[PDB]
């Protein structure tokens, strides 16, 4: 599921943000 | 709501409530309608055409909206005097016991600390001047400090302090002890459908107050949206957030969740904040964003993609809200339409929604966080503490001067 990849992949942690 | 039942305009002449009466009870008359829910929608425009068409009732049932309307005016006359003269260097560093770190970004970091007199406990956000100019993030870092001490609503944390010294500014919020939404939803793995939309009234809500004021937020996601005792949003982290009254064009904020128009290079307004709300009741409802990638250039190209893919365990009321909120053509993405934040309020996924219940908090919440004490910091994540230096020269005295 979206989900399942979701935890497959690493980064479910806390999101930087850009400031371009 | 009786103007939206008959697809007519507040300031709608008597002879247009007539016709829209006429126009809507036609497409729904069982002559020419027998499908499921034809008769409850023939008795719901019968009803607003009885109340709309008799000026007593009419008046009565816009005083909602005249209530509203008298709200933000106030709240607006209260904010344009305090953004007009800010609060400067209203406590010191020494008047408080730093306890531990509860969060950090690239500009510093947040600490509980506790008041040596009264006792009382803050959030204490720490940024180094240095940095910031390093950065680039001095208007930002100033924006921040201006809009937070110059508004009041019940879901934004209230600015209690503010003052700087040679090395750092210092910020010093109200203390919610309940940690914030992040954590909980990436335990939880994610909330039901009701749970996402006790959270998004209250950020409609919130929106709505600030965009009233002429203010775009820019940075909602769960990261910045705190759970207090009585499980109700406190939205912190105002880093990003500018008044602009025409368009604004920085590319800023949280990859996954950029409207389309931050990313290219046009010119935006506060639409992007109703797109991120789309974000938002998705991750929510679904556990994840509907837009991730390890690259932020990927994650770009499915933002401008256009499409969208929802989880089986998705309403047909919330992925019709979705599909209007994450919008990328902007002169269709609900909440920057003619009716405004009133499209979002009138959708049927909201339909069970008491606005002024939740305005007043008077809603039951569906979580409360496990507390034990006004620093029971459990609900937190703990970091790396850190010292506080300050120089014993100023830096950056100029760019600084305003705070
Ligand atoms: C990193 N960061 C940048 N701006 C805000 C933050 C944070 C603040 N947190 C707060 N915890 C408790 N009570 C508060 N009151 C005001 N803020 C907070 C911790 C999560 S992150």
């Amino acid at each position: 599921t979206t989900y399942a990849d979701f935890i497959a992949s690493g980064r479910t942690g806390r999101r930087n943000a850009i400031h371009d | 709501d009786y103007y939206q039942t008959l697809g007519l305009a507040r300031g709608a002449s008597d002879e247009e409530i007539k016709r829209a009466y006429r126009r809507q009870a036609l497409r729904y008359h069982p002559d020419k309608n027998k499908e499921p829910g034809a008769e409850e929608k023939f008795k719901e425009i019968a009803e607003a055409y009885d109340v709309l068409s008799d000026p007593r009732k009419r008046e009565i049932f816009d005083r909602y909206g005249e209530e509203v309307k008298e709200f933000l005016a106030k709240a607006k006359e209260d904010f344009l005097k305090k953004w007009e003269s800010p609060a400067q260097n209203t406590a010191h560093l020494d008047q408080f016991e730093r306890i531990k770190t509860l969060g950090t970004g690239s500009f510093g970091r947040v600490m509980l600390v506790k008041h040596k007199e009264t006792g009382n406990h803050y959030a204490m956000k720490i940024l180094d001047k240095q940095k910031v100019v390093k950065l680039k993030q001095i208007e930002h870092t100033l924006n921040e400090k201006r809009i937070l001490q110059a508004v009041n609503f019940p879901f934004l944390v209230k600015l209690e302090f503010s003052f700087k010294d040679n090395s750092n500014l210092y910020m010093v919020m109200e203390y919610v002890p309940g940690g914030e939404m992040f954590s909980h939803l990436r335990r939880i793995g994610r909330f039901s459908e009701p749970h996402a939309r006790f959270y998004a009234a209250q950020i409609v809500l919130t929106f709505e107050y600030l965009h009233s004021l002429d203010l775009i937020y820019r940075d909602l996601k769960p990261e910045n949206l705190l759970i207090d005792q009585q499980g109700y949003i406190q939205v912190t982290d105002f880093g990003f957030a500018k008044r602009v009254k025409g368009r604004t064009w920085t590319l800023c904020g949280t990859p996954e969740y950029l409207a389309p128009e931050i990313i290219l290079s046009k010119g935006y307004n506060k639409a992007v904040d109703w797109w991120a709300l789309g974000v938002l009741i998705y991750e929510m409802a679904a556990g994840y964003p509907p837009f991730f990638a390890d690259q932020p250039i990927q994650i770009y190209e499915k933002i401008v993609s256009g499409k969208v893919r929802f989880p089986s365990h998705f309403s047909s009321d919330l992925k019709d809200l979705l599909r209007n909120l994450l919008q990328v053509d902007l002169t269709k993405r609900f909440g920057n339409l003619k009716n405004g934040v009133n499209d979002i309020k009138n959708h049927k996924w909201f339909a069970t929604t008491d606005w002024i219940a939740i305005y007043q908090r008077k809603v039951e919440a569906p979580f409360i966080p496990k507390f034990k004490g006004p620093g029971d910091t459990s609900n937190f994540d703990d970091y790396e503490e850190e010292e506080i230096r300050v120089s014993i020269n100023e830096k950056c005295g100029k760019e600084f001067s305003e705070f």
